[PDB]
């Protein structure tokens, strides 16, 4: 059971917390466009995630210049952070 | 009975194995305080670790010559320390002014700011007489809540 | 080729004998019975045979100096500065000034 | 001699030439006294103008000073003016050592030596501090040395060498830090001065 | 430590006011009560890492005001001393400069080797760190018969041993991705800061005081002075590295020359004479026991002196009167220099910039005082 | 070359002691050492040298066991150790008991004393004049 | 006397550029720093256990204070005052009465620890040899009182150290 | 259902046991020696720690926020122990039906862990250091989906167990030769403190090096492999244990070699230098499996 | 004339005056930013009686000199520095406080 399995690990882990809790008695707006840029890399990613799962019963020749491109483009919207990305 | 008194000796041995000092690098004794990592005189992870922090260490080492500008500096480092908190005057100038003491600026004593259990009596505290405070610590820790 | 200084080694010449004119002229302005004048004036007349003579030569920049032609430029740079704070505020054509109590030996 | 002589003075008449050299300009608004010993040159200024004399050595076709690097000052309670403030001055082209002294009083605000030198501003806090003069037209004025809380100027001659407020206590208030309590362990007072004159021609007739 | 009042334009510095002197021990009052012989310890005290190169600016400036010279094998034992602080100094200049960047290794190398150090201080002095050894008469006590012998089996060994640093912090590209271009200061407005050691001399101007003003016997021994190009925090720490390997030639040149004599000098008005001696003849003790209690009577006068620390200057202006005790000096370290240049050398720098700009200048904060 | 290594470290263990003997020198001293012993000093102290090993180092040495009254094994200081810390220990060359004897004058104390620490019978401060006299008598 | 620090341009043309370039590339001297490591991870450590092991020391050497007395009974001691004038700290204090008949040695004798920078002054200054620096590291108390020396009496119970002392002090005499 | 209970109890002590690691091997490449007082070699000190932290020790919060504070080092402890049920071993715990997705999908999830750590904290003085510690792990997550995927295209589904069976012969550190330099780098910026450095608080320890044997074991599965014998899981355990730990010692070799590369740097070193790289490497890989015959 | 100073007699006066605004506007804004301490209205008694201390004005000089040491002390406050109730605290806590009597000061015995 995946059920039975994820939730022995967060119970032993609050269970951690109480020991320590119970027991004893006595600005700057630059960082922002790096995150911008995770969540619109990771959603390119999420396109090319299937590739070595999907590519078994389509056409190679078909994918070949669609999987390519994706990752050209990836590359061009890093060539527009270099010009002039700032002092990060 | 028996099992109460030999409990108490168990909780003593976790501070006996590993003491966690706090790096004050306000004087000529910090250097040598830089000397118990220095591998010929060694504490190091047979106590000491030289990872500091002011929340999660254990014992605080006041090095050396304390003034009033630092008066209120180091009284707050105390407050942020655990209850299970050990003060060292490390230093002939920490013991109660080595030098200068008749002087404007330097506090006397360390006690008038914070409180003291193991006094180091050394100007150049030699590495080989340092190691005795902190055995002497581990040795001073004897009985802790009875009731 | 560049200086250790961060004041660029830039290959110009007569640069120097612009500057060392300049200053002259200044000097000669307002201050004339000083010595001041008397005594700034024959070293820098000095200064500028020693370039007249020597066309470019190592040998001219080691004399009174002996770190290229860029240390040497940035003495007749703040000379200019000199003379004229020297001709603006009145210490060396005057002398009125009080005298200081009698009292010197420790 | 051997041992009993440091050096012969060899330098000492080449150094006295700039004891003319300068003089040769003649200023009262500059000049005043000028004093050569032990291979090192000492001059002191008159009050109304300080700026100008530091104008001077920096730059110059004749000797290119440059460095006012390192600035004392002295407390002396015997004359009628009180502190003299002391520019130690160093050449690198040169490689000499002159000194501008001060004469005033200074109790009354002196001229600043801050757009001359760069590094002049932090050691004129510390006369500001310790000695207690003012300097006039200066950026930042700020306390270093002495504390946040701290009553008067801390070397002057006319108080103790414990002072008026040094000791620290904690006691009963759970963080404020104490203040008021001024006694401290007595300071044995040597009076070991000895008897006979120490050298000839020292002496001041009275 | 330090409190550093930082002005930041959303993440670089546009102004760094260091808000210091946290440590103002007060040597300036003090000092003005005690005499000559009982100022000395104070100077060891005053800077953290230097023994041998402190008291050496004090001493002769007394020498200087006695007219004085100390013994011509005294004089040897002062650059023995003197080049052997360079070691020490130069050592906790690379060592925990990097342990405020973040390297382990460099720092435990250096100090098993610098814990040998102070073995020569306890078999020559008393105390491990700070010791009143150099002195106005000169050396307070000669060399033991083992310590020759040692000196000269710690060089032989020791030049493999600094040369193992630059296999391991120079040729890696951390050093010249990190250290390389922060504050490049070599112009005109950086010589009004005015450093001495390092810095000026590190990176630009070819001025050194070994070669020009000789202390104790000096031009006679052979000196290398490294001076790089650009002032950036790479090139300042090349040529402390460069010190320090061209640093050996003069320790072995004193072992080269050492002529046997006088270890203290013989005028028994300046140093105190032999304990043998003291015990049988009379004037001796009568000496030992003024030059003790009462100072030294020391001719009026104000003297400047300034011998290179590897930190830079000990700048020590002592003012004196007919009495034993010298009204007022102070100690011009290169402290108020160094922390004086962060108001240039943080302009469009980042935090971590900061703490690179304090080690590369080693601004050990036992160094502001006076 | 790799069955040498492993000969030396059973040696070291067979010669001081055996099964219990080897206990006493992993769980109570620090660093296991075998060499030669002077085995001559006040109380339960050994003091052994002679060993290579490393540049200013002098064997094991080993803490007493019940110095003078503190009947303590599993923790000790440098309170043990009689008048041979200047000696054999770090400075000279010659041993205390076999080349360089210590002198006899009849004032140092026979038997060698611990730290005073915070337990009884430790250091303490005391005044030393007479003062000024006062008296009023009827 | 000039060693210069800057390279002036290592790379020039195609050899020189591509080995400049391949370090920046992949790592190579990062690598080769990872070895400097490696090695010194085998090699033996030089550390010293306290409670067992014991450091490298000298024949002169100053630590806690204990003043000597000779051979025959007697305090070697004079008063003088001498040590007191010296004292750079001001810890030693000293107030001298007479001795029953005759002799006139001490009464008051404190050495301050609160104060005290260790110089060997009191020892170079003392003509009877009295106050001698012994080799001493074990000092730790609970309270200031406890720290600093009373009149003479434990400075007296330094007999322990006193046959140390002895010892060294044929190492002083004609020095080194 | 007993073996969860025999995949965290002894990872626990497998992450106190690191204590002794992370200071005696990183001692001699220092030259100091790390635990001896304690035990008989230091071994007592690891399970001392815990007595000294967890009972004795009291809290002091700032502000404490009703359910935050005490939450965050759930959700670090939790995301480190959980990332234990996915591994392939010689036989995993509840196989997933695709492996890889739930390793990459557990790791972001764990950057959280630092997140409401930072809100627990009422002061803006550390919330700005708090989101600086965000950006180091963040960003190397980007790089971290692109360099797994590429070895993932050259053999084998998403499942765990069929990494095993591809590498038969020779390992996947030759073929992936520019890319298992990758894995050395990018893993340290998940609070290794290498390249880069930011009773609850102790927590966080037990976390954090948890995550570093993990780093450890996954890329000893993606690059390392040597044999499989589904006869004999004598051999795999013996032979696993060692080229993990080998990865362990490598961890800390940069901990104590070098010096941190600035943050602002990390961001040269990354996004300017290594994204061009490892998409390279990619647009490479692609082209792999079509060129010469290669899929699962 | 000599010596300047900053103002001549009576416009040392108003520039005191200055320096009164810039202080009584800090003590309430020195309770929320810094601490509670005592009170608001206490704060402003404290102010009052640090003048009258210096109320004596012979020469221009002497109150100039006043201007700067007032321009710094109380200065400690407005630019945020570190004192953590510690600095720049006048009143005493812990004083007796002794007082000036023939009978008060007899009975305890001083000097
Ligand atoms: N605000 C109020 O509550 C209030 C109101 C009106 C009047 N008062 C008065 O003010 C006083 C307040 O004192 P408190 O309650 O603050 O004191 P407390 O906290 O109880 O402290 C007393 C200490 O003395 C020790 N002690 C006392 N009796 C002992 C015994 N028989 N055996 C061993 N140890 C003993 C205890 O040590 P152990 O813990 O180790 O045993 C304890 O640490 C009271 O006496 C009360 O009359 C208080
Ligand atoms: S006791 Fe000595 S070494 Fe320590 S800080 Fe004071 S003067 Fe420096
Ligand atoms: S210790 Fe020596 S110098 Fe001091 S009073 Fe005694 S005999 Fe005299
Ligand atoms: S060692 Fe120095 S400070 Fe200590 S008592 Fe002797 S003279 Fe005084």
């Amino acid at each position: 059971n995946l059920m039975l399995a994820l939730l022995t690990n967060f119970t032993l882990a609050t269970l951690l917390v109480i020991i320590a809790f119970w027991l004893p008695q006595l600005f700057s707006m630059k960082f922002f466009l790096v995150a911008i840029t995770f969540l619109l890399f990771d959603l390119e990613i999420a396109l090319l995630l299937p590739l070595p799962w999907a590519s078994q019963t389509a056409n190679l020749n078909t994918m070949l210049t669609m999987a390519l491109f994706l990752i050209i483009l990836l590359a061009v919207s890093l060539a527009y952070e270099w010009t002039q990305k700032g002092l990060e | 009975e028996y099992v109460v008194a030999k409990l108490d000796d168990l909780i003593n041995w976790a501070r006996r194995s590993s003491l966690w000092p706090m790096t004050f690098g306000l004087a000529c004794c910090a250097v040598e305080m830089m000397h118990m990592a220095a591998p010929r005189y060694d504490m190091d992870r047979f106590g000491v670790v030289f990872r500091a922090s002011p929340r999660q260490s254990d014992v605080m080492i006041v090095a050396g010559t304390l003034t009033n500008k630092m008066a209120p500096a180091l009284r707050k480092v105390y407050d942020q320390m655990p209850e299970p908190r050990y003060v060292v005057s490390m230093g002939s100038c920490a013991n109660g002014g080595g030098y200068y003491h008749y002087s404007y600026s330097v506090v006397r004593g360390c006690d008038r700011i914070v409180p003291v259990d193991i006094y180091v009596p050394g100007c150049p505290p030699t590495a080989e007489a340092l190691l005795y405070g902190i055995l002497q610590l581990q040795k001073k820790i004897k009985r802790e809540k009875r009731l | 080729t560049g200086l250790v200084g961060l004041a660029v080694c830039e290959t110009p010449h007569e640069r120097l004998k612009i500057l060392y004119t300049k200053i002259l002229d200044v000097l000669g302005h307002i201050p004339k019975n000083a010595a001041y004048r008397k005594y700034t004036e024959q070293i820098t007349n000095e200064k500028l045979s020693m370039v007249k003579a020597e066309p470019d030569v190592k040998k001219l920049e080691e004399r009174l100096q002996g770190g290229q032609i860029e240390e040497v430029i940035l003495q007749a740079e703040n000379e200019l500065s000199l003379a004229r704070k020297m001709i603006q505020w009145k210490p060396w054509e005057p002398l009125v000034e009080e005298p200081p109590a009698s009292q010197w030996k420790w | 001699r051997p041992t009993v002589r440091p050096r012969n003075d060899v330098a000492h008449k080449q150094l006295s030439a700039f004891g003319e050299y300068v003089a040769e300009i003649l200023p009262k608004y500059v000049q005043q006294v000028q004093v050569s010993c032990f291979n090192e040159l000492e001059i002191c200024i008159h009050p109304d103008g300080v700026i100008p004399v530091l104008t001077f050595l920096r730059d110059h076709s004749n000797a290119q000073f440059k460095s006012l690097a390192d600035l004392t000052a002295v407390d002396i309670p015997t004359r009628q003016n009180r502190f003299e403030i002391v520019y130690n001055l160093l050449s690198l082209r040169f490689n000499s050592r002159i000194r501008v002294k001060t004469y005033t009083d200074e109790l009354t605000p002196i001229e600043s030596s801050v757009p001359v030198y760069k590094a002049a501003n932090w050691y004129e806090r510390e006369i500001w501090d310790m000695f207690g003069v003012f300097f006039a037209n200066h950026p930042d004025l700020r306390r270093i040395l002495t504390d946040y809380g701290f009553e008067g100027h801390p070397f002057r001659k006319d108080f103790p060498l414990s002072g008026y407020v040094e000791l620290r206590y904690d006691d009963e208030v759970k963080r404020v830090v104490a203040e008021p309590v001024e006694l401290a362990q007595e300071f044995r007072k040597f009076d070991l001065n000895s008897p006979w004159e120490a050298f000839p021609a020292y002496r001041q007739p009275p | 430590v330090l409190r550093l009042v930082m002005e930041l334009s959303g993440e670089m510095v546009r102004k760094c006011d260091p808000h210091i002197g946290l440590l103002h021990r007060g040597t300036e009052k003090l000092i003005e009560y005690k005499t000559y012989l009982q100022a000395l310890p104070y100077f060891d005290r005053l800077d953290y890492v230097s023994m041998m190169c402190n008291e050496q600016a004090y001493s002769l400036a007394v020498e200087k005001l006695l007219n004085i010279r100390p013994p011509p094998r005294a004089q040897w034992i002062r650059v023995l001393f003197g080049e052997i602080t360079r070691l020490l100094n130069h050592i906790m200049a690379v060592t925990t400069h990097a342990l405020d960047i973040g390297a382990m290794t460099p720092f435990f190398w250096m100090f098993e080797e610098r814990e040998k150090m102070f073995e020569f201080y306890e078999r020559v002095s008393g105390a491990r760190m700070h010791a009143a050894y150099v002195r106005p008469g000169g050396v307070h006590q000669d060399l033991p018969l083992g310590l020759m012998d040692d000196i000269y089996e710690f060089s032989k060994n020791f030049s493999l041993r600094i040369d193992e640093l630059e296999e391991m912090l120079t040729n890696n590209r951390i050093w010249r991705n990190r250290t390389v271009d922060i504050g490049i200061v070599t112009a005109e407005d950086a010589l009004n800061y005015g450093f001495s050691g390092v810095m000026l001399r590190g990176s630009g101007i070819q001025w050194d005081l070994r070669k020009t003003q000789p202390y104790d016997v000096y031009d006679q021994v052979e000196f290398d002075v490294p001076i790089g190009s650009r002032g950036d925090c790479y090139d300042r720490y090349l040529c402390r590295v460069e010190e320090m390997r061209q640093s050996i030639r003069i320790i072995s040149q004193c072992l080269n020359k050492m002529p046997p004599g006088e270890i203290k000098v013989d005028d028994a008005k300046v140093s105190p004479p032999k304990r043998a001696e003291m015990k049988t003849s009379m004037e001796s003790l009568i000496h030992h026991f003024k030059l003790y209690t009462e100072g030294y009577q020391v001719p009026p006068g104000a003297t400047y002196t300034a011998i290179e620390a590897p930190k830079g200057e000990f700048g020590v202006y002592l003012v004196s009167d007919g009495s034993s005790r010298p009204y007022r000096c102070k100690i011009k370290a290169p402290g108020f220099a160094h922390l004086a240049g962060l108001d240039k050398m943080s302009k469009g720098h980042m935090l971590a910039d900061v703490v690179a700009i304090i080690g590369t200048q080693d601004i050990v904060f036992g160094e502001v005082d006076r | 070359e790799l069955l040498q290594v492993l000969k030396r470290g059973l040696q070291q263990v067979s010669g001081h002691g055996g099964l219990r003997g080897y206990l006493r020198v992993l769980f109570r001293a620090n660093d296991v050492r075998v060499g030669t012993l002077v085995g001559e000093d006040k109380y339960g102290n050994k003091y052994y040298e002679d060993n290579k090993q490393f540049f200013g180092r002098h064997r094991w040495v080993i803490y007493t066991t019940e110095m003078n009254g503190k009947n303590t094994f599993w923790d000790v200081d440098g309170s043990m150790v009689p008048p041979e810390w200047h000696r054999w220990l770090h400075c000279m060359t010659d041993d205390p008991p076999t080349v360089k004897p210590p002198t006899a004058r009849k004032f140092i104390w026979t038997n060698h004393k611990f730290n005073l620490s915070g337990t009884p019978q430790q250091y303490v401060p005391y005044s030393t004049t007479r003062k000024k006299i006062q008296e009023w008598v009827p | 006397t000039y060693k210069y620090v800057n390279l002036r341009e290592p790379s020039m043309d195609m050899k020189s550029v591509t080995d400049r370039a391949a370090q920046t590339l992949l790592w190579t001297e990062l690598i080769r720093g990872l070895g400097m490591t490696l090695s010194y991870l085998f090699r033996e450590p030089a550390t010293i256990n306290y409670p067992f092991e014991k450091g490298p020391l000298s024949p002169r050497f100053r630590g806690e204070h204990a003043l000597r007395r000779y051979p025959s009974g007697e305090e070697r001691c004079i008063a003088c005052k001498l040590c007191e004038a010296v004292c750079p700290a001001q810890a030693i204090t000293i107030e001298a009465e007479p001795r029953a008949d005759g002799s006139r040695r001490t009464t008051r004798y404190d050495i301050d620890m609160t104060k005290c920078i260790y110089c060997g002054f009191c020892q170079e200054a003392c003509p009877v040899d009295a106050i001698v620096e012994g080799p001493n590291f074990e000092f730790s108390t609970e309270t200031h009182e406890e720290l600093l020396y009373n009149k003479e009496k434990l400075l007296n119970n330094g007999d322990k150290w006193e046959a140390e002392i002895a010892a060294n002090i044929q190492a002083d005499y004609l020095y080194r | 259902m007993i073996n969860i209970l025999m995949l965290i109890i002894p990872i626990l002590l497998a992450v106190a046991f690191l204590t002794l690691v992370e200071r005696k091997v990183l001692g001699y490449m220092q030259l100091r020696k790390g635990p001896n007082v304690v035990g008989p070699y230091g071994l007592l000190q690891p399970i001392a720690d815990a007595i000294k932290l967890f009972i004795k020790e009291p809290l002091r919060p700032a502000t404490s926020s009703a359910s935050m504070f005490i939450l965050a080092p759930i959700m670090a402890l939790g995301l480190a122990l959980t990332m234990w049920i996915p591994l392939p071993m010689p036989y995993p715990l509840i196989n997933m039906n695709l492996g890889v997705l739930f390793m990459l999908a557990m790791s972001s999830l764990a950057v959280y862990s630092i997140l409401w750590s930072g809100w627990a904290s009422n002061s803006k003085y550390a919330l700005i250091g708090a989101l600086r510690a965000v950006a180091q792990t963040i960003s190397y997550e980007v790089t971290l989906a692109i360099i797994l995927l590429s070895v993932l295209l050259m053999s084998g589904s998403f499942t765990l167990s069929t990494l095993i069976t591809t590498q038969e012969q020779m390992w996947l550190i030759l073929p992936a030769w520019p890319l298992a330099m990758m894995w050395f780098i990018s893993t340290l910026a998940e609070t290794n403190r290498a390249p880069f450095d930011l009773g609850p608080f102790a927590l966080f320890f037990m976390a954090e090096y948890a995550n570093i044997i993990m780093m450890n074991i996954f890329t000893a599965i993606l690059f390392l492999g040597t044999s499989h014998n589904p006869h004999m899981p004598e051999l795999y355990t013996i032979n696993f244990t060692i080229k993990s730990l080998l990865l362990t010692m490598s961890f800390l070799w940069i901990r104590a070699s070098y010096p941190r590369f600035r943050y602002d740097q990390l961001m040269h070193l990354l996004w300017k230098n290594f994204l061009p790289l490892t998409l390279a490497l990619c647009m490479w890989h692609v082209s792999l499996p079509i060129l010469t015959s290669g899929i699962p | 004339v000599k010596p300047i100073f900053s103002r001549d007699m009576n416009e040392a006066k108003r520039r005191v005056r200055e320096l009164y605004r810039a202080w009584y506007r800090e003590v309430p804004n020195t309770v929320h930013l810094f601490q509670l301490d005592i009170s608001v209205k206490q704060g402003r008694d404290k102010v009052r009686e640090m003048f009258k201390k210096n109320a004596h004005i012979t020469d221009p000089r002497v109150v100039d000199l006043l201007v700067i040491k007032g321009k710094m002390e109380l200065e400690e406050t407005i630019k945020v520095w570190k004192q953590r109730t510690h600095v720049m605290r006048f009143f005493h806590e812990t004083e007796a406080p002794r007082p000036k009597d023939f009978l008060s000061k007899f009975y305890v015995g001083h000097d």
